[PDB]
């Protein structure tokens, strides 16, 4: 049972800086059978380096691989804009291939506070028997943040799901939308609906709320 | 110009069987390697099996060896994969790629050709159209958008004013509700001076249901 | 002769088979041991033959090796009483015995820098090309190639040759012709030294008026 | 005399057949230069002699190879010893004729002199 | 002069894992003159690596040496069964050779508790005027264990000697024999002879004992 | 076809002098290197001295510079070593080996040839045969053996039923007592169900004294 | 704009030991354009190594450089006498060169106690209205030491200057002269002048003082 | 042979402009690189600018873009540097050197040629000789010396009995006092048993002022 590990899980660095990615295996693998691939969102994987220190045809020379035995390292000498993506290392033995979980590469972005807005369920939506309240965090960094729901200051859990945008190609920021799902009964039982926003870029938590209308 | 072409998107109910093809153009199958790797939505990559034209040998991952079969047709330069006894954990995107490592005393060699990916959605829900609800605005810069809730299956397309709005547009990835139907949001930041003037209409097209809806979003009280 | 080392390093194998080319080349050379009807008939290379035959005399090789211990070029008076010009053109004995035999004489031998292999190939090729010329001409080649004698070597000879001042300027300005009128005679190879005689033309009559007669 | 099919097809052709290929130890390149050099010089000899060369060069046939022939040749023991002690003369009285090249094989015939008359008294006459 | 140290002193690993052995010298040595040797019990030394990163003829390619100046490392990329032995690094300068104390390689074995037995001196031996009491810890692992003697609960020291078995090729365990030296006079002065056995494989010490005269 | 042949085992008392040979066959001495290295029981290796035929120069370690001598016979292809003032710390196994490293600009070269080793034991004790005492067994799995105490010098051989017993046998290396005599143990793990039936007899053979004793092993016999 | 750091700032080691000098840059530098140079006091720099692992003409093989990206290391395998000096690493990019602050190399000498002396100003200088007092620490080691002035046991600051000798070539010791500047008026206002010396070679600070 | 020759030492008052030459002999300028680097007294090294004859382009460090100028005369094989608005922080030693790195696919190349250095001292004080005051001794090891205070500019020379005493001689580097004048000390260790016999006179020669004073060191009581 060949097990692979990669560190870190998410790496955030600025363009022009050196990115160092580690790949460690539970046991020794033959260096010829090791490979590194790159994947961008919505694309098939691209092969970067294979056999540790061999670049594929047409891959820029800023990429370089090294390693032996159980620990392998992909080094990027000078990050380019098109390098920000997911990086998987691939082992193989007896033609049995095994993939790592992948290391995500992020723009090192100046810490930015999100602009917080909240959306009541549309009056057309209550006419369908279902209520979905939406809260938006636009243009923030870093990605790690928390959003908590409170309806008449009563904390709600297990009924909320959150979606995250990929890093926009221009501002290097993230965005998040928390959609809270409640029935019409539980919606019309309370008055104040609040969306509590906490984030690295915020010196203090920001809460946006509204009543019944 | 070597190119790999995979089968179209497939939707199969739990317990069924799914077949995906991988057609080779500009190259022969007997001299290449062809492997299947799948990617669950938002998760890592997972190897399943492969084919080595150099040796005419097929390989399976032990996790799926009991319920997966792979067939290669050298005469059509086509590789097929078939996985049965499907459950909701099998819902993923499936790729064919050339992971084959050739080893000699002189050096190493490898190909790097991939298909476009095949979306496979497994669930017990039937085809259903989406519902569209407007998200209306009321500090200095305001945001508005549209909610696309309760549809099946993937994918949907969202534009704004027939492609006229691009700056500040953020279309959110879908989430899977407990009902087996998908739900997603799409927002955009606009100046508060245009709340009264410019009409904002979101263009949503859900291909599996042939439902195309242009929904106007207006500010209110 | 005997290579002791049997290492598995790739660079070693290249040196080994390159060294075998040296042993084989030497072994090859050791195995060697209108009115024209009115013209005379003489053996032109009788002079060179007599010299290479004198080399078979014992001790003669040493007097050369002795005279050429310090320098590359030296004049040697032979046992018969004639003075001939001798020169060293390449020193492989010193490279092989001082840099290779002590290493290879051992069980495990190692070569790190690959440039050493290339440097060995560079010095060794000239010998191999000389061997190739002799094996297809039964030890008598004409003209004399740059393998047998580079121009730097040949011009070094002409300046030191016992010829008149006028001849030196003449031969030097037309070296490519002298090459065509010269013979390279393989002689002997013993006492860890190889020697071969080069018969050079000397032009005793120069600048008399010539004229050419065409008839039809 | 030489197996390039085995080296190229078993050690290089599978590598080159692929999109991205790698060469690690550079010594691999030199060993290929060594094996391939003999082929290039033989080809050059034929292109300037229209497939008929004489004498027979060491490129065409090494001395180790020729004696394996002379020892295995259907000749008398005296003929064997005669040719062996004077191989360089045999080279001069031999022709190397290029024959064919097909089916992943190159072949060329070598015409060798065989001395049916040996050790009879010879004499040379000079006149003036 | 030239002093060499090796770390670790004892290495315990399973076949197929990477073994990394360190060798450090008191001063700088020329890379050409450093060497690595291997010794198995009952054999003469074997030459592995010489000139730092140069392997000897016929040694498998999984062995590799590297280093410079003062820190050198012998790496075994994937341990084989026949690699379990003693490994010495060797320095030399001006034809003055100097050996390190050596790093021994041991089998990584699941911890195992010894089967404990104690042996009274034979009645034939008491007729000689000297008494030798034996306590056995058979087939244990790991290597670290302690044996303490108690004669009528009186601790005995300096009169016992311990011998160590080679790592058995099958169970990968060790065994040890403690030989207690007494005269017959000093033997018949007390009643109970107890051997307290402490070892990693025992959560609590297991003691096997006997009195004077039990047959 | 290089071979190294050493002198036979030697025993010398303190203060004496010992000569050990190292014969080379199938190879010349004048072009190789020959070094002497010893191993104390259970400890590391220790360099003493050597000879380099390439240069014909002898090297000694400063620790033994005053009392060690090295001789090379090019005519017999034989190397000798000679050590005086023998002490109890010198009792060890001694080897001759080729550690000479020849260095040129092109690379390195080295030999790896060794003799069989010559055990030299230094002590004031005389040759004496071994004593054999029975170690009787008793819970569910029993152990039994024989105690081999007080002999000199090494070695002795120990088998069980003339080599018939291999399962469970753990034969301990000898230890040197302060009295100058060796002592060792040899045991075997067997099921206690065999206490009543099978006869266990330990076979000890001390070759320097040719003293052989077969001692029967009983569980209790009381 | 390229900023370089070196660690340590000062390295003191004995001849024959391995010298390891670090050079770290604020950003990625081109490997071909990085360099290490050596400077002795009173001489122009001499270029030893360039491009990390490329030696210049005439430089002994004991020098070796290595590194990539942001971390570089100049190693001297066996220190020689003329190697004791200042070593600066030099980066360049687009013909924009930037120097590190340099690591100075010192002879490792067994610790030596300073010889402490104090010198009053001559009466000939007092006729000019200015007094300069000198306190000397002769032939000591290491370089790091402290000299504190106390005038009637009152600590004085801002009025003292210190001069340092380079490591003397023979004894490998240092010497220091602290020059205290006072006017004639403020000089003749007090009696006892004390010079407080604390240093590695002293188990306790040794002070030399005098009366007016 | 290649040789680099700089202009002589210069002294200019604050705000002035100084021109320093760097003449090349036995080599052409068009094939060399020439950079200017300065060394503040006792401080680190600082790059200023350079010239690349291969490309005929001048480069300056951003710190000096506003007030530094470099001129190259190809016909005389001479490089000049020109700096205005001199300040007391500019008092330093200045060298010309060849740091140019030529880069091709085959390898690298670089030169290592330097001038002798040109000391430039900026201050409003004029050249003045020093005053020499004795540092007189009073157990087993004794110290004595001379104080060289209030002079400008560098250098001054100190010997003891015209070079007869070398053991124990420590001549200190000058220090810049707040008065704008340099100051230094020079001492020597002698046995206290030799206080009564040998005369100790320090020999000082200050070249900028051509003032030479020999001061005897005597015990005072």
């Amino acid at each position: 049972e060949i097990v692979l590990t990669q560190s870190p899980g998410t790496l955030s660095l600025s363009p022009g800086e050196r990115a160092t990615l580690s790949c460690r295996a539970s046991q020794i693998v033959s260096r010829n059978h090791l490979a590194w691939y790159q994947q961008k969102p919505g694309q098939a994987p691209r092969l970067l380096i294979f056999g540790a220190s061999s670049r594929a045809t047409g891959i820029p020379v800023r990429f370089s691989g090294s390693g032996s035995g159980t620990d392998f390292t992909l080094t990027i000498n000078g990050l380019a804009p098109e390098d920000f993506a997911v990086y998987y290392c691939l082992s193989s033995d007896s033609s049995i291939f095994t993939f790592g979980q992948g290391t995500k590469v992020d723009f090192k972005r100046t810490v930015a506070a999100p602009s917080v807005f909240i959306f009541p369920p549309s009056d057309e939506q209550l006419k369908s028997g279902t209520a979905s309240v939406v809260c938006l965090l636009n243009n923030f960094y870093p990605r790690e943040a928390k959003v908590q729901w409170k309806v008449d200051n009563a904390l709600q859990s297990g009924n909320s799901q959150e979606s995250v945008t990929e890093q926009d190609s221009k501002d290097s920021t993230y965005s998040l939308s928390s959609t809270l799902t409640l029935s019409k009964a539980d919606y019309e039982k309370h008055k104040v609906y609040a969306c509590e926003v906490t984030h690295q870029g915020l010196s203090s938590p920001v809460t946006k709320s509204f009543n019944r209308g | 110009q070597v190119q790999l072409v995979q089968s179209g998107a497939e939707v199969k109910k739990p317990g069924a069987t799914v077949k995906v093809s991988c057609k080779i153009s500009g190259h022969t199958l007997i001299k290449l390697s062809i492997h299947w790797v799948r990617q669950a939505p938002g998760k890592g990559l997972e190897w399943m099996g492969g084919y080595e034209g150099e040796v005419d040998e097929i390989f399976y991952a032990q996790k799926f060896q009991h319920r997966l079969t792979v067939i290669a047709d050298t005469a059509t330069d086509t590789v097929y994969m078939e996985l049965g006894r499907l459950t909701s954990d099998d819902t993923a995107v499936y790729f064919c790629g050339t992971l084959g490592v050739t080893v000699t005393e002189a050096g190493l060699g490898i190909d790097d050709y991939w298909g476009q990916g095949t979306l496979v959605t497994v669930s017990s829900a039937s085809t259903k159209g989406p519902s569209v609800f407007p998200l209306a605005p009321s500090g200095g810069t305001a945001a508005l958008g549209c909610l696309v809730k309760d549809y099946f299956p993937e994918p949907v397309t969202v534009s704004w004013n027939s492609g006229a709005l691009t700056s500040g547009v953020h279309t959110f990835p879908a989430v899977l509700q407990s009902s087996g139907l998908y739900s997603l949001s799409s927002v955009v930041t606009v100046p508060s001076s245009s709340l009264g003037t410019q009409t904002y209409i979101c263009n949503v097209n859900h291909k599996p249901s042939n439902t195309k809806v242009d929904k106007k979003v207006e500010p209110k009280s | 002769k005997e290579i002791k080392c049997n290492g598995t390093d790739a660079k070693v194998k290249l040196i080994k088979q390159e060294l075998d080319k040296y042993k084989n080349a030497v072994t090859e050379l050791q195995l060697l041991m209108f009115l024209g009807f009115l013209l005379g008939v003489g053996s032109a290379i009788a002079s060179g033959v007599a010299v290479s035959k004198v080399l078979h005399l014992e001790g003669e090789v040493n007097k050369i090796k002795s005279a050429l211990l310090s320098t590359n070029k030296a004049v040697v008076s032979l046992s018969n009483g004639v003075s001939v010009l001798t020169s060293k053109v390449l020193d492989l004995k010193n490279y092989i015995d001082k840099q290779l035999l002590p290493i290879v004489n051992k069980q495990s031998c190692s070569i790190p820098n690959i440039e050493t292999v290339i440097e060995f190939q560079q010095k060794n090729n000239r010998l191999l090309e000389i061997t190739r010329e002799f094996s297809v001409n039964a030890g008598v080649t004409t003209p004399v190639s740059t393998y047998m004698l580079t121009n730097s070597e040949l011009l070094s000879l002409i300046n030191d040759m016992p010829i008149t001042n006028d001849q030196k300027k003449l031969m030097s300005n037309n070296v490519q012709i002298v090459r065509q009128q010269s013979y390279s005679i393989m002689s002997i190879i013993k006492e860890e030294v190889l020697a071969y005689v080069v018969q050079l033309p000397l032009y005793g009559v120069i600048d008399t008026p010539c004229w050419k007669l065409h008839t039809s």
